[PDB]
RNA sequence: UCUACCCAUGUCCAGGGUGAAGUUAAUGGAGGCCCGAACCCACGCACGUUGAAAAGUGCGGGGAUGAGGU
RNA sequence: UGAGUAGCGAAAGAGGGGUGAGAAUCCCCUCCACCGAAUGCCUAAGGUUUCCUGAGGAAGGCUCGUCCGCUCAGGGUUAGUCGGGACCUAAGCCGAGGCCGAAAGGCGUAGGCGAUGGACAACAGGUUGAUAUUCCUGUACCACCUCCUCACCAUUUGAGCAAUGGGGGGACGCAGGAGGAUAGGGUAAGCGCGGUAUUGGAUAUCCGCGUCCAAGCAGUUAGGCUGGGAAAUAGGCAAAUCCGUUUCCCAAAGGCUGAGCUGUGAUGGCGAGCGCGAAGUUCCUGAUUCCACACUGCCAAGAAAAGCCUCUAGCGAGGUGAGAGGUGCCCGUACCGCAAACCGACACAGGUAGGCGAGGAGAGAAUCCUAAGGUGAUCGAGAGAACUCUCGUUAAGGAACUCGGCAAAAUGACCCCGUAACUUCGGGAGAAGGGGUGCUCUGUAGGGUGCAAGCCCGAGAGAGCCGCAGUGAAUAGGCCCAGGCGACUGUUUAGCAAAAACACAGGUCUCUGCGAAGCCGUAAGGCGAAGUAUAGGGGCUGACGCCUGCCCGGUG
RNA sequence: GAUAUUGAAUGUUGGUAAUUGACCUUCUAACCCGCCGCCCUUAUCGGGCGGGGAGACAGUGUCAGGUGGGCAGUUUGACU
């Protein structure tokens, strides 16, 4: 059975990566929150 | 002529086709082609805004000269060709100066026919004149609405309009719909009926053939649910069960006129269809 | 840049010892150094004639000392073939 | 990154059969044509039901040049 | 607690030898068994050191463990030519100015980004424990460069270079069939090497194994398309000796391309076998590959841009061609990749694109057994109760079972004969229903290939032989009569409904004159459509045939 | 529909003492053009300039009425 997670590093980076986050106000808020929480990993 | 297929399968039962007797070449003119991708009825937001459009065969766009603005230079009809982008056939014109252009193929045009644009042109099928120069009773196609813009009206296979009278700056034209309308006399029209008159007789024959033409299935409102359509729901089959039949977006859709009531062109329209 | 910034240290392995019989010298080089810079660096320092430089990148190896996981440094390894009529490097 | 539909660009479909138009009985090779693997599907039954598996397996089943699969 | 209970996750092992504190489980050997259009080989994505070597055995491994995808050390990935970048563009995405919008922002032009496509120079052999068009050997090719060499042309109608511009080209669908050719196959013949058997027989028409070779360069070719020349030119944002068009003049040439083949490459390499090394030919078969979307047919009418060629515009005192010498960066390269290494919490009967995919019999990638190659499955040993599951057989009967023939049984291949109602004249149809089917001899008739020996293919008979049974296994329709529904192929409730539901071709009504109507959006901007009433949106009906009456008071 | 953006004339018909209304037709100069040519400019955006079309209409703002399950928040009693 084909399961939901089908890994693809290009698609991971394009959808969830740093440049994607930086390209919008709301993505920049994601990064601001994760920095505020003190996450090691800010993005994919 | 309309070729009828023999019923060698249930798909083929009743299916008919053009014999394509008018078409003189299989290959288009490479210089007059442009790319044309499908849209699936999706707009610039990526959202479906027109239903029932998608798929079908890949097509190249043929750049048609709707303007017909090479006044004075004679043009020889080189080919009559299939165009996937429209019901009419198109004709490759070799102008005497060595420019090549496509036009809409009128009814009964032939390879080797000389054609001419401009006010000095003859009233012969294929020519394109300002409506001021076209005499009353002349059957025309490819009518301009604004001078220089290009023909917009009466372009589909077999369609035709008739010049009824000249009111100075405007000319009266009976359009294909039966509407009578004032067109600016400076606007061009092409002489004749549009070719491929049999087009409407074609029996598509099978579901798949509509799919090849980029038509996805229509689902009736009555077999949707209430959240989808005004006609949706009901236990078993249901009648319309409403004052009027309704569109998916909740407007009356049988008899309800949708032409804007304050329209600038209302003054130009003499008799409605 | 300095030649001696390019070449970090020699690779002393059984493989690299076998390459030295064929007149090929294996160096760890700066991770940014292209093979032209490596060629120029070897000729400058050792005063030899290089035939060709083959170069490869090694990823960092995952490593553990007790609970703490981590990575070794990534490495750039250059295999420098000297010409037939050339002086040998003294390692 | 599942899935629905769409868009661009690739690619896949052993074999056999039937024999439309047209052409001159032969020739010709049409088809959401037929039989049938791959592939896609999921009709019946059994089994499984703290499973080998949070939807499967086994034996049969449908489609298989198309409104096709991927 | 349940309980020493359920379970230990599809599968063939046996013995001998070894190692060790310890061995069903690790190593080696032998025979046996399993996969073999894969359970083989290659390679994506994904994983990220799992790879190799040595050491280890706490935990992980459903048992064990000396072993391991586990632990600890150390090691391992080599490129001008492969894949990606220093090339091109599609969808889409971003988007200077710009348009629009309480803010945030939305949209969009120029311009870019973006492969799943276009373009683009390297092959064969060898080698390591672990990489190999990457290293090594041999033999190449591509772009660029000039301390040099040689030849030729030229210094203002003056060589030559040449656009970011023009043109050509690139450049495209689907189906079908015939050619040409090559992989691959057969070992048919010939050739080479080894063997002559002790189980009755055999120098036998005996046995086993092997029986080739690259890119490149030169030549050639089935062939494929293409009509060419000369003037003149309302066009190709300027110009054009290019393209387009026209008129004259010749209808075979010229172009452009070609799979492959032949020579060479090769005094080399590989090679049965025993570092050395024989023969290394011909014949037959033959693609799903290539020539090639080439041809023919068809309608649903089949990307772009660059490389490339050409044209001028420009640029120009030195150029052009050939040789010789030289230069050539970055990223990936280990290993798994139908899997115990990826997605499924697991060393999970599931899922995972693409290339190659042998033989016998065969139409075949079916089927059964095998080849190359891979593998024996991570708990075992007994016993052979009930019961459950998966199978096999069954007297007499034969649907009496049951909601229902559910399940099972039966049918099944090829050939010949024969084939109804009804019908939209296609069908129905493999209707139904009969008969044949092995082996031997005549030994083939005939066909393909070839110069010919020969090698394949091969009816139809006649006479014989054997068995209970001849498509002797595996794999291969059960059929018929009548009725409801839906015309039909399709589609659907991922995971209890596949249907009579949806769709459908066809019908009809209605809206819509183009800044169309309809639709998305506050708008800009879009879809509609680069369409234009034979078109587009919406409602209803649903092939086809015959038809579709009455009522306009109410509501629209 | 009123009103603003919104101007100019000619008629005709009100009401006040010659100005201000109402409506008709015409005009062009605001406004509009998903029309053509030229330029910014290698540009199917945008802007400028010149034609043409339309024109004080339309569009847009404010206000008003109608329509409006298209959408929203809710109500839809208790005894038994
Ligand atoms: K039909
Ligand atoms: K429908
Ligand atoms: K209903
Ligand atoms: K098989
Ligand atoms: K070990
Ligand atoms: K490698
Ligand atoms: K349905
Ligand atoms: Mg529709
Ligand atoms: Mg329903
Ligand atoms: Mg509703
Ligand atoms: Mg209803
Ligand atoms: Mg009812
Ligand atoms: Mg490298
Ligand atoms: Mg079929
Ligand atoms: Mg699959
Ligand atoms: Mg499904
Ligand atoms: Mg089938
Ligand atoms: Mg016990
Ligand atoms: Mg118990
Ligand atoms: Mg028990
Ligand atoms: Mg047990
Ligand atoms: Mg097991
Ligand atoms: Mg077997
Ligand atoms: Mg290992
Ligand atoms: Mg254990
Ligand atoms: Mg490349
Ligand atoms: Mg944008
Ligand atoms: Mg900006
Ligand atoms: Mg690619
Ligand atoms: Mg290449
Ligand atoms: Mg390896
Ligand atoms: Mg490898
Ligand atoms: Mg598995
Ligand atoms: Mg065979
Ligand atoms: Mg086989
Ligand atoms: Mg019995
Ligand atoms: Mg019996
Ligand atoms: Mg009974
Ligand atoms: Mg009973
Ligand atoms: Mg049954
Ligand atoms: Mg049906
Ligand atoms: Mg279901
Ligand atoms: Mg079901
Ligand atoms: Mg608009
Ligand atoms: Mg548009
Ligand atoms: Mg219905
Ligand atoms: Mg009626
Ligand atoms: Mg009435
Ligand atoms: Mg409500
Ligand atoms: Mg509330
Ligand atoms: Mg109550
Ligand atoms: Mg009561």
């Amino acid at each position: 059975m084909k399961r939901t997670f089908q890994p693809n590093n290009r698609k991971r980076s394009k959808v969830h990566g740093f440049r994607s986050r930086m390209s919008s106000k709301n993505g920049r808020l994601v990064l601001a929150r994760r920095r505020r929480k003190g996450r090691k990993v800010l993005s994919a | 002529a309309i070729k009828k297929y023999k019923p060698t399968s249930n798909g083929r039962r009743g299916m008919t086709t053009s014999d394509f007797a008018e078409i003189t070449t299989d290959k288009p003119e490479k210089s007059l082609l442009a790319p044309l991708h499908k849209k699936g009825g999706r707009n610039n937001q990526g959202k479906l805004t027109v239903r029932h459009q998608g798929g079908g065969h890949k097509r190249q766009y043929r750049v048609i000269d709707f303007k017909r603005d090479k006044d004075g230079i004679p043009g020889r009809v080189a080919t009559v060709e299939y165009d996937p982008n429209r019901s009419a056939n198109i004709a490759l014109i070799n102008y005497a100066d060595g420019e090549k252009r496509y036009i809409l193929a009128p009814k009964g045009i032939q390879v080797g026919t000389e054609i001419m644009s401009g006010p000095e042109a003859d009233i012969k099928v294929g020519n394109a004149l300002p409506l001021i120069n076209i005499p009353v009773g002349t059957v025309v196609h490819n009518i301009e609405l604004k001078p220089g813009k290009g023909g917009q009206l009466v372009r589909s296979a077999g369609t035709s309009a008739q010049v009824l009278g000249k009111e100075g700056k405007y000319v009266l034209v009976r359009l294909n719909s039966g509407e009578v309308r004032m067109i600016l006399s400076a606007c061009r029209a092409s002489i004749g009926q549009v070719g491929n008159e049999q087009h409407e007789l074609i029996n598509i024959g099978k579901a798949g053939r509509s799919r090849w033409k980029g038509i996805r299935p229509t689902v009736r409102g009555s077999v949707m649910n209430p959240n989808d359509h005004p006609h949706g729901g009901g236990e078993g089959r249901a009648p319309i069960g409403r004052k009027s039949p309704m569109s998916p977006w909740g407007k009356p859709t049988l008899g309800f006129k949708t032409r804007k009531k304050k329209n600038k062109s209302d003054k130009f329209i003499v008799r409605r269809r | 840049k300095d030649p001696r910034d390019v070449l970090k240290r020699p690779v002393i392995t059984e493989r690299s010892a076998d390459l030295m019989t064929e007149k090929k010298y294996t160096f760890e080089v700066d991770v940014r150094a292209n093979k032209t810079e490596v060629k120029d660096a070897v000729e400058s320092i050792f005063g030899v004639k290089v035939d060709k430089v083959n170069i490869m990148n090694y990823k960092g190896k995952s490593k553990r000392v007790g609970r703490y996981t981590g990575m070794t440094s990534r490495r750039r390894k250059a295999i420098v073939k000297l010409t037939a009529d050339s002086k040998e490097i003294e390692i």
